């Protein structure tokens, strides 16, 4: 997947630590919009932010 | 990997190079860019000559905040004496500002309003002198052999476009010649 | 008739250059002919198997004759020739993909798997260098020098849509905007006029 | 006169809307009357067929005097106007009117409910070609629309003659009513503007006036999409003889009938004068339109 | 090497007879072919075939393409001569052959021919009829480059 | 005066400037290096330039032609310095009311002439006093001649001047002849005129095209009633890279075969096998130049024997309209269309005129009424399609010529549809060797299918009325934008590709010819 | 150390880079200080973000600043990508040049991003040629380098090739012997020679010393 994190960062900015923002940017990075990325990011203590961002058979 | 040219510079790239040229202007005002090389200067008095790089003048002209002075060297009578000197000099390619081609192209885009009747006047002259220069290049070009190439005086643009030809040929000549030994 | 398969493949490469000349660059390499490669392998395998055979027999019935060494020396060159053809072929074959890896990243299926393996590792490697700079580069795109500064672009089948502000991409709506965001959207083909 | 600079004076009158009803060009009677006007002009038929560019200089300079000395016979005395003409120099001058007709023609050609919306999308797609067309330097595209304008006017005047033979007009006292339920080249009729000028071309034709009591015309057509039958309002044109603030009538009537059962009715058209209606339901819509007549 | 022209250049077959007996004909079921049998052979192999001995393995008979009739014919009127039918790889080929044989005269000849060809090829370059078809490969490639250079130059003048 | 006109056109090329670009000086600067020695000027741009200039050209063309030739050569000398032997250029531009005037027109080429020659510059000599002068000439169509005086006085008289032939200069001359259009006003025999061509226009068009010619309708006198034959001097004949881009685009689509079978006969429903074989005829196969003493044949042949009413006639007409060069013939009996011509007569000279296979060398020949034809020169047709070698051993000439044609047939068996109710042969009364020398044989049948019958009915009513099948414009927007497009594509297709079969496919045909010959064994030996 | 001259030398070295057929010393001593300075001014955006805060004028140098930033960033992009390309074409020979003792090793002076991309690219390249054609790797053919004949992986150290050059050099107020200008050199032919006002195209080898000395423009 292709993204530009410098563009991503001011959007993420709207304080937040760089480690948390960078971590969520990396993890959410695989999921991409057209983009829809803004819609998923706006949905998102440190523990709550960290948990909120995360979101053998038979033939 | 752009691959183009890769030996020649793109025409727009040489235009990017000529962006660096300083030029005099007449601002409408009566700053402190930290970027790289301007370092100057305090708010300039209106209609007063001050030297500034080309692209910023292009900006100010786009906002019409400056009055560009026409370059003194570009005067029809001077091109007439140049063409005169050309008809009598089969070899020498004498004087050219060397960047003048792109300048004139740009100056006629916007700066056209300041000049006194350049319209249907110097435009023909520059074209005429241009082509006679091109053919004089061709006449000296028939003489081409290693190891000397007479580069004397020419605007960088034409030198760039003619580059692939001569550059790739001379190598063959040298190779076959030295190789024959 | 002998190194003939090499001639056909090298020739196809030569044509593929011209196929890519203007072109517009729509270049989608037709296929990897591995059947011909198999034929090369069968010929070399037969050749070096006989070569090793005579190399062994040289101590018994050939008795290391001077003329016998010539055929080894011949086949060795022929081998290099074959090699040379495949090397250059693949090198260009690789090169064109490399170019396609650069231009549109950015910011198939018919071709042989080894290429995609190399490709995925190549693109991962170039992303490693993009991570290194941290300059920023942005080295794969932005080939044309900018001016001045704003441009008018029209939408190309994009609706859509976000960087710095959400601009609400709307199909068939032309704007007047700075080069910056346009550079990103053009990589996806979403913008048309420049 | 229309398409003056890019076409033959002959075709100019032939396709002229103003000259049309007065000379009754669809009918054969005025045909000889037209040649009679040229016989007054002393112009050879072959001379009229040549392009305006290659016609003799004498014919040029004397054109207005000849017009002053001939056209008055048919009551055309009030025509010559001091209207503005652009000078772009080397490629030639054009009156603003002609460029307007060409650009609007460029607007209309030169390009379940999903197909209709898709076509609406294509109409908006043709707008940017026109917005791009507004520049002076881009002449390449402009000449195509300039000539296609002639192709339209040809089809207009042709279908017009077809309507003239059947006399489908219902000359009622309340209002005149018509409908084109079938005919050749109906695709061009999809654009409301086609029918706008078409209606205008009829409105001045049927009534010059031609006393008395100018009346509104009804028009519609449909091909697919289950009897769309776009019906656009039309208003009479006075021949200079705004005498009164008449303007329009229909907005209130559309509000009254659309306030009834309004089954299948679609007010989707941005302009209030045109509405889509089923023919099955267009007939009672007409009945309710006749009475109670708001006018 | 990796240049397409290299394998292309070595691909042409050259009629050079060997000096010795040759068992194992690579081209018939003799098996050994008697010495001085003239056979066309690829430049890559035949190039170094006689290089190994110190007597060379191949006589290296003179090329038919380099015949005196050809060489003087080209010395006459270069503009009209057609190189495309005879080889068509010529400068790039002849340099290889001339390296093997090491003659200084014809090199000095061909160079002038190339110069005039260059003159002429640059004359068609500004913007036919049938000549443009007979040009050798290298000059063709340069022609494409030169064409885009000028097209783009004048286009660069306006838009 | 004289030079003012030269000055006006030099002030035209050098001192015209539209928005940011001057065009005509660039035209001449391109043409000299190209070695054109010519120039083209759009007269409509000239009318766009000035008003007095155009009426001046309008009045006297014979007088103003040299001021153009002078303005051409004076500018040409600066670029000539920029570029020894350099002549004056020729510009090429594109009844009682028409004598000697600027008129454009259009027609069809009847017959050309052999490249002839008038003179341009020439020097004379006094045979006694040795007095020499020189005169250059342009309008070779009477005005002046050689004087009869030694001129050193200004008695050797009369005319002492002898034309020096070793130091003269010459040009070429064509002399076409044109024929009226076969669609309009022949309500007669076809009429014709006489053409005459100048310098770079020579040897340009092989006859048969439908063309437009800009001309000067002037009058000459040669062969007391003032009988003069009129003629039209030709100025600017016009004929019949990005396209390569769209050509490559159209070449690789896998639906090309069908979209071409949506391009040939839109007026005709059905007959899809015929509709397909026409596609293969307009392209032409390979051409083998073997060490063998002969070469083989490339183009193919189409037969349409069958029941009447099929409109195979309309199909063969449209075949003639698609190919660039082709000959359509309807039967053995004409009003005016012939087939090795033998012309015996002025100067008592035998000469070769032409025919029909000669025009269609490398094209399509359409023969209607295959069974309504005589055996008078049929033998030439029995050979022209197989070995491409017409021999002539008559009283005039003794040559062996070339004929690269392809013949298209449209027959009718005897008694119509009943020929298939008796034994399936019984069609050609002579023999079956002519059909063996053809390629494709098709039999058109007539079977009732009510849905097919209703479809062919309303399909044809829609063709006549209400332009329902004629929807084509959106089809143009989606498929086969033009016929002329197909023609330009075939021109590009014939000389570029060098087709040949593939070695893995050859064993398939070898195994298949066995099955067809076995099929004939089954139907023959047991019967 | 002056930004004006640094930028001058930037465009200078960029031109020199693109013209030169083969590799040149890596100027980390300069490249680094500039990459830092640009990031300084680049971050220095802050006044623009603080400008929205004053809301409950002249942005001309603002976007001009930003413009020149990205503009110069373009220049360096072409520069670096060009070096990378050159390395891709010269990779086998450059590693072989690393193998040799004399003179100057690849390392960092002459060549960090580069060496990484070099070794990694060459690595996966070897994996791509190896897994494809050399499997199927005859005993003698196992080596991918010069056999010799013919040859390979020796290309292309050609210094003999002609290229355009322009005489320019630091003035005394040395090798200027007069009368008009400097300086005096082919192996088989003599000096021509040179003048500061005109470009004389000749062999890239004889002028190599001057490029190392910075005595001739390209
Ligand atoms: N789809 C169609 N099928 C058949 N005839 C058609 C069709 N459309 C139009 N026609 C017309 O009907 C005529 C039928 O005659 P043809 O089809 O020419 O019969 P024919 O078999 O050619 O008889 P010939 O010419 O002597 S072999 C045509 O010539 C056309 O004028």
């Amino acid at each position: 997947v292709k993204i530009q994190p410098p563009l991503l960062r001011p959007l993420a900015y709207r304080s937040i630590k760089s480690d948390g923002l960078s971590a969520l940017a990396e993890f959410v990075g695989t999921n991409i919009g057209a983009p829809a990325t803004i819609k998923f990011l706006e949905q998102f203590d440190q523990s709550g932010v960290k948990e909120v961002i995360q979101e053998f058979k038979v033939i | 990997l752009p691959a183009h040219l890769q030996q020649t510079f793109s025409p727009e790239e040489i235009q990017f190079i000529v962006e660096n040229e300083p030029i005099k202007i007449f601002p409408r005002i009566t700053w402190q860019l930290i970027t790289t090389d301007d370092k100057a200067l305090n708010n300039m008095v209106a209609m007063r000559s001050t030297e500034v790089v080309l692209w910023i003048a292009l900006l100010l002209k786009q906002q019409s905040k400056c009055s560009i002075v026409a370059p003194q060297w570009l005067t029809t009578k001077e091109l007439d004496r140049k063409i005169q000197y050309e008809k009598t000099h089969p070899d020498r390619f004498s004087e050219l500002p060397w960047n003048w081609l792109v300048l004139a192209r740009i100056l006629f885009n916007k700066a056209k309003d300041d000049f006194h009747d350049p319209i249907h006047e110097l435009r023909g002259k520059i074209q005429d002198l241009r082509e006679i220069r091109q053919i004089k290049v061709l006449k000296g070009l028939k003489y081409l052999n290693e190891s000397h190439l007479q580069l004397d005086n020419l605007s960088l643009l034409e030198i760039n476009e003619l580059r692939p030809f001569i550059t790739e040929i001379m190598d063959k000549l040298r190779e076959i010649h030295t190789a024959s030994l | 008739m002998y190194g003939d398969l090499g001639n056909k493949l090298v020739l196809e490469a030569k044509r593929t250059k011209q196929l890519y000349a203007r072109s517009n660059q729509d270049v989608n390499l037709p296929m990897y002919h591995e059947d011909i490669i198999r034929n090369i392998l069968k010929e070399v395998s037969n050749l070096r198997k006989n070569t090793e055979y005579l190399k062994e027999q040289q101590q018994l019935g050939m008795l290391d004759d001077k003329v016998a060494k010539c055929q080894y020396f011949v086949t060795l060159l022929c081998m290099e020739r074959n090699k040379r053809c495949l090397l250059a072929y693949q090198r260009l074959r690789t090169d064109i993909l490399d170019s396609m890896a650069w231009n549109n990243n950015g910011l198939t299926n018919n071709l042989s798997h080894q290429e995609q393996e190399y490709l995925k590792e190549y693109c991962d490697l170039i992303t490693d260098l993009k991570s290194g700079d941290l300059v920023d580069i942005d080295l794969s795109g932005s080939l044309v020098p900018p001016s001045d500064v704003f441009i008018d672009v029209r939408v190309l089948k994009d609706a859509g849509e976000t960087e710095y502000g959400v601009f609400n991409l709307i199909k068939d709506s032309q704007f007047f905007v700075r080069q910056s965001d346009v550079e990103r959207l053009i990589q996806q083909g979403y913008l048309q006029k420049i | 006169l229309f398409l003056l600079r890019h076409s033959s004076l002959y075709d100019s009158f032939y396709y002229s809307n103003y000259v049309n009803a007065k000379l009754s060009l669809w009918n054969e009677n005025g045909k000889k009357r037209l040649h009679k006007m040229f016989a007054r002009m002393g112009i050879p038929l072959s001379t009229a067929q040549e392009t305006w560019l290659y016609m003799d200089h004498s014919i040029k300079r004397e054109l207005g005097i000849i017009f002053d000395k001939n056209l008055d016979r048919y009551g055309l005395q009030d025509i010559i106007r001091d209207g503005f003409v652009r000078t772009l120099g080397y490629r030639g001058s054009i009156s603003a009117s002609e460029f307007v007709e060409a650009l609007t023609a460029l607007l209309e050609v030169g390009n379940s409910a999903q197909k209709l919306t898709n076509l609406r999308k294509r109409w908006v797609s043709n707008f940017w070609l026109s917005w791009d067309a507004l520049d002076d330097r881009k002449v390449e595209l402009l000449n195509r629309g300039i000539q296609l304008a002639q192709d339209l006017q040809r089809a207009i005047f042709n279908t017009g003659v077809a309507i003239l033979e059947k006399k489908l007009i219902k000359h009622l006292r309340i209002y005149r009513l018509c409908v084109l339920q079938d005919g050749p080249d109906l695709d061009l009729y999809r654009n409301p503007l086609t029918l706008l000028r078409l209606g205008n071309w009829l409105i001045e034709c049927c009534a010059e006036s031609e006393d008395k009591q100018l009346l509104p015309m009804v028009l519609a057509s449909i091909d697919e999409n289950t009897d769309t039958y776009l019906v656009a309002g039309l208003t009479p044109r006075y021949p200079r003889g705004t005498k009164k603030p008449i303007l329009n009538n229909f907005s209130m009537a559309f509000q009254q009938i659309t306030a009834e059962t309004d089954a299948k009715v679609r007010i989707d058209n941005f302009e209030s004068s045109i509405i889509e209606i089923r023919r099955e339901d267009l007939s009672p819509f007409l009945e309710k339109l006749t009475l109670s007549g708001l006018l | 090497y990796y240049d397409i022209d290299d394998v292309l250049a070595d691909g042409t077959e050259f009629p050079c007879k060997f000096q010795y007996d040759i068992p194992g004909l690579g081209y018939n079921p003799g098996r050994p072919i008697t010495k001085n049998t003239k056979l066309s052979l690829p430049l890559w192999l035949a190039r170094i075939l006689a290089i190994v001995g110190p007597v060379p393995f191949v006589e290296l008979l003179p090329p038919d393409m380099f015949s005196t009739k050809v060489m003087n014919a080209i010395k006459t009127d270069p503009v009209a001569l057609d190189l495309h039918s005879i080889n068509s790889h010529f400068f790039s080929l002849a340099i290889k052959w001339i390296m093997l044989f090491s003659e200084k005269e014809l090199a000095n000849v061909v160079s002038e021919l190339l110069l005039q060809r260059a003159q002429e090829l640059n004359h068609h370059a500004s913007s036919t009829s049938t000549f443009l078809l007979k040009l050798e490969e290298m000059e063709k490639e340069i022609y494409k480059k030169s064409h885009e250079s000028y097209k783009d130059t004048k286009r660069w003048m306006f838009k | 005066d004289n030079t003012e006109i030269i000055k006006s056109f030099k002030n035209f090329i050098l001192e015209f400037r539209l928005d940011s670009q001057f065009i005509y000086r660039d035209q001449l600067r391109n043409n000299i290096l190209v070695k054109n020695y010519s120039l083209t000027v759009n007269m409509e741009h000239l009318i766009g330039y000035n008003e007095d200039i155009y009426k001046k050209l309008s009045d006297e063309p014979s007088d103003i032609i040299p001021l153009f030739e002078t303005a051409i050569t004076q500018v040409a000398k600066r670029i000539s310095i920029l570029s020894n032997s350099l002549p004056t250029f020729q510009l090429i531009l594109n009844d009682s009311e028409h004598v000697s005037k600027i008129v454009r027109l259009s027609g069809i080429i009847i017959s050309t002439s052999v490249l002839s020659s008038r003179a341009t510059y020439l020097s004379i000599m006094c045979r006694n006093c040795r007095h020499t002068t020189s005169i250059t000439i342009n309008n070779f169509n009477n005005t002046v001649s050689l004087p009869r005086s030694c001129l050193s006085t200004i008695n050797c008289g009369p005319d002492p001047y002898i034309i020096i032939h070793e130091s003269s200069k010459f040009i070429d001359q064509q002399f076409l002849k044109l024929q009226e259009i076969p669609e309009l006003v022949p309500v007669e025999m076809p009429r014709n005129l006489t053409m005459t061509c100048d310098r770079y226009l020579t040897n340009k068009v092989i006859p048969g095209t439908r063309v437009t010619i800009v001309g000067i309708y002037s009058i000459y006198n040669s062969k007391g009633v003032a009988i003069r034959t009129p003629y039209i001097k030709i100025l600017g004949i016009q004929s019949d890279e990005e396209e390569e881009e769209e050509f490559l685009q159209l070449s690789r689509n896998p639906k090309l075969y069908e979209i071409l079978t949506n391009s040939i006969a839109p007026s005709i429903f059905g007959n899809e096998d015929i509709k397909k074989a026409i596609v293969c005829l307009l392209m032409g196969g390979s051409k083998k130049i073997l060490p063998d003493g002969m070469r083989l044949r490339g183009d193919i042949n189409v037969l349409l024997l069958g029941d009447p009413g099929t409109a195979k006639s309309q199909l063969l007409k449209f075949v003639e309209k698609v190919s660039p060069i082709a000959v359509y013939t309807s039967g053995k009996g004409s009003s005016a269309a012939g087939l090795a011509s033998v012309q015996r007569p002025m100067t008592r000279e035998f000469y070769l005129e032409g025919g029909a296979m000669v025009l269609a060398d490398g094209g399509v020949v359409c023969i209607d009424e295959f069974d309504k034809m005589r055996d008078e020169d049929r033998v030439a047709i029995h050979e022209a399609m197989e070995q491409q070698t017409i021999s002539i051993a008559k009283a005039g000439i003794t040559t062996v010529l070339n004929s690269r044609t392809s013949v298209l047939a449209a027959a009718n068996p005897i008694y119509g549809r009943y020929d298939d109710l008796k034994s399936p042969g019984d069609n050609i009364d002579f023999q079956t060797t002519i059909l063996s020398r053809f390629d494709m044989i098709f039999i058109v049948k007539d079977d009732h299918n009510e849905e097919r019958d209703i479809s062919i009915a309303n399909h044809v009513i829609n063709i006549h009325t209400g332009n329902a099948n004629a929807q084509n414009q959106q089809e143009e927007n989606g498929s086969e934008i033009s016929i002329e497009k197909m023609k330009r594509y075939i021109t590009y297709c014939r000389l570029k590709c060098a087709p040949r079969l593939s070695p893995q496919a050859a064993e398939k045909l070898s195994s298949n010819f066995v099955t067809i010959r076995k099929q004939l064994l089954i139907n023959e030996l047991e019967s | 150390v002056s930004p004006q001259q640094d930028f001058s030398d930037l465009m200078k070295s960029w031109k020199n880079e693109r013209c030169s057929p083969e590799l040149l010393p890596y100027p980390h001593q300069l490249m680094k200080r500039l990459l830092n300075r640009i990031s300084m001014q680049s971050q220095l955006e802050n006044i623009s973000m603080g400008f929205l805060d004053m809301q409950n004028e002249s942005k001309l140098p603002l976007l001009c600043m930003e413009t020149e930033l990205e503009r110069l960033k373009f220049v360096i992009r072409s520069y670096i990508r060009c070096r990378l390309s050159k390395i891709d074409k010269f990779s086998l020979y450059l590693r072989q040049l690393n193998e040799d003792e004399n003179s100057l090793i690849s390392l960092t002076d002459l060549l960090k991003d580069e060496i990484k991309y070099h070794d990694t690219h060459s690595l996966i390249w070897l994996k791509l040629v190896n897994d494809s054609i050399l499997k199927y790797m005859p005993e003698e053919l196992q080596a991918i380098n010069d056999t010799e004949g013919s040859v390979n992986m020796i290309d292309e150290p050609d210094w003999n090739k002609f290229v355009f050059i322009h005489v320019n050099g630091p003035p005394d107020g040395e090798n200027e012997f007069g009368k008009p200008c400097y300086t005096v050199i082919p192996d088989l032919k003599e000096e021509v020679e040179l003048t500061i006002g005109s470009i004389y195209v000749m062999r890239y080898e004889v002028i190599r010393d001057l490029l190392r000395d910075d005595k001739v423009a390209l």
